[PDB]
């Protein structure tokens, strides 16, 4: 396929999520109450 | 505005629809203005087939020289062993500049690759390593039609197990004259560990653009006595062996044989221009015969009677125009001087106007062949001869001006041809308007200037670029102000010419104070009917110098960025340097 | 007269106002001395002195070089550049030849008008990076292959040859007019921007119209940069007062 020009292959990725609280609910109003969640 | 302040601002001009004429050529009206329209069409028509059959000649020797080259450096290259086996082929191609394509050949159970190199892409040894092999690697995997690599010689070492084929690759450094060489003969001894594997056949190709001298006086002398192996040389040059300054020269012959004539000034100037630059000539010897061909039909109106159809559109003025031929003069004058009829001369001299009208088309079915007894001479030198060292143009140059025995007696080897190598010709009436030249330094003015003195005189006299005018001084602001007074940064470098190396700011500004008007700018600094700003400091008791300061800084500070002065001495900037002087 | 100079200037005027100066024949004055002005007061002179000392003499030069500008076209559309030497700014010959003449002469000869690329080259955030940015949505050519593009190589110089191998085979047409202002500015005499722009005029698809300040300006330009741009220089020097670039140098008392 393809001839790379170096490689990485002792590479390791987080299971990390990128979208951050602000895009949870898109809600400011109805934001649940966040000390009593499971 | 604030425009001009932001680099690279794109702007559409907007346009007017249309305006319907023939404003679609840039050829204006010749003869102050008194030429036809379809003349016009016609000249830039003509022109243009010139231009195109020159030019689709000189492409088809430009793209031939490739075809040589590419022929000339693939033979030795290949076919020819060495009993030692454990060197590299090198090639040594003298005075080539970095252009050539090269083509590698067929030789199959056997990979060719070419492995082009620059003193860009070589900063080090390990970078030239790595874009070798990573180009090795490319042009291996991708003319095969997986796994990943290091990129050193140990893919050269398994070259042969990961493919299945030997290697023979070729080197090609563009521009040797500008690698390091200290980290070119590294990359050939990091190299040279590559032999004992058996299916390698490494080759060098070295473009020098200078002389041979001065690449092993450089290198080391263990790599020189490596590189003593199996080197060749090859002269790569187009001012060796005059072939392709001898077909651009005549191929511009073949489009001008018997419309045009070339005059003695302008063959010595292209040999003037030709032999005061080595590198590109092929493209010298092209970009000053367009543009004097550009130079000519832009010009001359008679370029329309070059074609053998246009010789009915003789207006009156075309007639004012040949008669003040100084050739034309002097056929008169023989008219005159030898025999007596009065009424032929009396008539085509200034009152008949269909002798003169019917006379001159008489005179284009003449040749009077120079170049087309020049191919002839050259067909002699190089076929019956075999001399392939003479110069077309030289030759051309010598048979325009007569001393062509003396050119064809500068070799000493065609004493018995020195009769069959003869020509004399005459001139014919009217070639003072059908000749390409050089009599009024245009070919010099607008491609190869003195700059530097243009820069100098128009700073200096300044008369020959700005007017004078004798009735455009009282609906102006500034009628007697172009009399009497020099314009600032044109009368700063009257001081600064006469000046000495270091000139002191405040003598300097002291001397350009006092060659300014004082009883005059007094009273013409209060002229603006608008503002109010420009007068209160006319009514402060030290005017003159308060404007003759800043004068002065604007003059200072327009020279600085321009060259010609430099402010030594950094957080003082008050004695200033003189760096340019005039008439060098 | 402060001058004791037996030749003037050639190069014996070099070799002999190159001379040794003692310490009590030299004049150490300051400028201090100079009578001091506001920043508004030489604003003021300035901006006056502009278009009021030779202003009308300067209208009759530009009428008179004004009647030029086919030959300019000429040259353009046969295959040169344009260079336009001399004394003062060549700045508003460049923005009243190329956007007003050129591009609607060029418009109307191949049947919108033909974008121009001004270029202020006296500005020393002078890029090639978002310049060649904005030269690759005017003519949006392709993109650089993997085989092409080489190993950690320039993208732009490798763009620019790919440009001028596609357009070998080509109609000739003037797609671009780029107006360089001062070439020779502080941030486009290097040595890449001028590889750039020197690549750019191989192809006959784009006319460059340049202009140049300094005085050594033509050794920027070797056999091989020579080559590529095939100037034709003009010497259009017409004594204007530069005052669009002057506020970009220091202008410091």
């Amino acid at each position: 396929p393809v001839i790379r020009k170096f490689t990485k292959k002792n590479v390791a990725r987080a299971k990390k999520k990128y979208t951050p609280f602000s895009k949870r609910f898109k809600s400011i109003a109805a934001i649940p109450d966040l000390t009593s969640l499971p | 505005f604030a425009d001009a302040q932001r680099s690279h601002y794109t702007v559409y001009p907007s346009l007017p629809q249309s305006n319907k004429n023939d404003k679609h050529i840039p050829f204006v009206k010749l003869l102050s203005g008194k030429e036809s329209e379809v003349n016009v069409e016609k000249r830039w028509e003509l022109y243009h087939q010139l231009h195109s059959h020159f030019h689709d000649q000189v492409d088809h020797i430009i793209d031939n020289i490739e075809a040589d080259l590419k022929a000339e450096i693939s033979d030795l290259l290949y076919s020819e062993t060495t009993q030692k086996r454990r060197c590299f082929n090198t090639i040594f191609l003298l005075g080539s500049d970095s252009t050539t394509k090269i083509e590698l050949k067929d030789e199959s159970s056997r990979y060719n690759v070419l492995i082009e190199l620059t003193p860009k892409e070589s900063p080090n040894v390990r970078m030239m390593l790595r874009r070798s092999m990573y180009k090795l690697y490319s042009a291996a995997d991708a003319e095969e039609h997986n796994n990943d690599v290091s990129y050193d010689l140990s893919l050269v070492e398994n070259f042969k197990r990961l493919f299945g084929k030997d290697l023979a690759m070729v080197f090609n450094f563009k521009d040797v004259d500008s690698i390091n060489f200290n980290t070119l003969d590294n990359f050939i001894i990091l190299l040279k560990s590559a032999f004992k594997y058996d299916h390698v056949k490494i080759s060098l190709i070295f473009n020098i653009n200078t002389n041979l001298s001065n690449i092993e006086k450089n290198l080391r002398q263990s790599t020189i006595r490596l590189l003593k192996r199996n080197y060749h040389k090859l002269d790569v040059s187009s001012n060796k062996g005059f072939k392709y300054g001898n077909q651009i020269f005549q191929s511009f012959l073949d489009t001008v044989d018997g419309k045009l004539n070339l005059s003695d000034r302008f063959v010595e100037f292209i040999l003037s221009k030709m032999a005061n630059n080595t590198n590109h000539n092929l493209q010298l010897l092209t970009k000053m015969l367009d543009y004097s061909l550009m130079s000519y039909f832009f010009q001359n109106a008679f370029s329309v009677f070059i074609d053998p159809v246009n010789v009915d559109f003789l207006n009156d003025d075309y007639l004012k125009i040949l008669s003040r031929c100084p050739t034309f003069m002097f056929f008169v004058e023989g008219l005159i001087k030898q025999h007596a009829p009065a009424d032929e001369i009396l008539s085509l001299l200034t009152n008949k106007n269909r002798g003169l009208e019917e006379f001159f088309v008489e005179f284009l079915v003449r040749e009077n062949p120079i170049n087309g007894h020049a191919k002839f001479v050259a067909r002699f030198l190089e076929e019956e001869l075999n001399i392939t060292n003479f110069n077309l143009i030289e030759l051309y140059h010598n048979l325009l001006i007569g001393k062509l025995d003396s050119y064809l007696d500068r070799w000493s080897a065609c004493k018995e041809y020195k009769d069959r190598l003869h020509f004399e010709p005459i001139d014919t009436i009217f070639q003072e308007l059908f000749t390409l030249d050089n009599r009024s330094g245009l070919l010099t003015q607008s491609i190869f200037p003195s700059y530097k003195s243009n820069i100098e005189d128009n700073l200096l006299s300044w008369e020959q670029v700005l007017p004078s005018l004798d009735k455009e001084n009282y609906d102006t602001l500034s009628g007697d102000l172009d009399k009497i007074m020099a314009p600032v940064l044109g009368q700063l470098f009257k001081l600064y010419r006469e000046a000495n190396m270091t000139i002191n700011i405040y003598d300097f500004y002291i001397a350009f104070r006092e060659t300014l008007p004082k009883e005059e700018i007094l009273n013409f600094i209060r002229k603006d009917p608008s503002n109010t700003k420009l007068l209160e400091l006319a009514e402060t008791p030290d005017a003159f110098d308060k404007v003759a300061l800043i004068l002065f800084m604007q003059a200072i500070f327009a020279f600085e960025n321009m060259g010609l002065i430099k402010f030594q001495s950094t957080k003082s900037y008050d004695l200033v340097e003189k760096c340019v002087w005039r008439g060098i | 007269t402060k001058s004791a100079s037996s030749f003037l200037d050639t190069f014996e005027g070099y070799f002999d106002q190159r001379k040794i100066v003692r310490t009590n024949a030299k004049s150490r004055h300051t400028m201090s001395m100079a009578p001091d002005v506001t920043r508004e007061e030489f604003s003021l002179v300035s901006n006056f002195f502009n278009e009021n000392f030779q202003k009308r003499p300067r209208q009759k030069l530009f009428e008179i070089q004004k009647k030029m500008f086919p030959q300019y076209w000429f040259e353009l559309t046969q295959g040169f550049s344009l260079l336009f030497y001399g004394v003062g700014s060549k700045r508003n010959f460049l923005e009243e030849f190329a956007i007003d003449y050129l591009s609607p002469k060029i418009a109307y000869s191949q049947l919108n008008s033909i974008p121009c690329l001004i270029l202020n080259g006296y500005n020393p955030s002078c890029n090639y990076r978002d310049v060649f940015k904005e030269i690759t949505d005017l003519l949006v050519p392709a993109e650089l292959t993997r085989s092409e593009t080489k190993y950690w190589g320039n993208h732009v110089i490798l763009q620019i040859q790919k440009m001028i191998d596609f357009y070998k085979n080509q109609p000739l047409d003037i797609k671009l007019i780029l107006v360089v202002h001062n070439l020779d500015g502080p941030s486009i005499r290097k040595n890449t921007f001028q590889t750039m722009l020197s690549f750019l005029s191989v192809i006959r698809q784009i006319a460059i119209v340049a202009s140049t300040d300094h005085i050594y300006a033509p050794l920027l330009w070797d056999n091989m940069k020579a080559q590529n741009y095939n100037f034709v220089f003009h010497d259009i020097s017409n004594f204007e007062p530069s005052t669009v670039e002057s506020t970009f140098q220091d202008v410091m008392k």
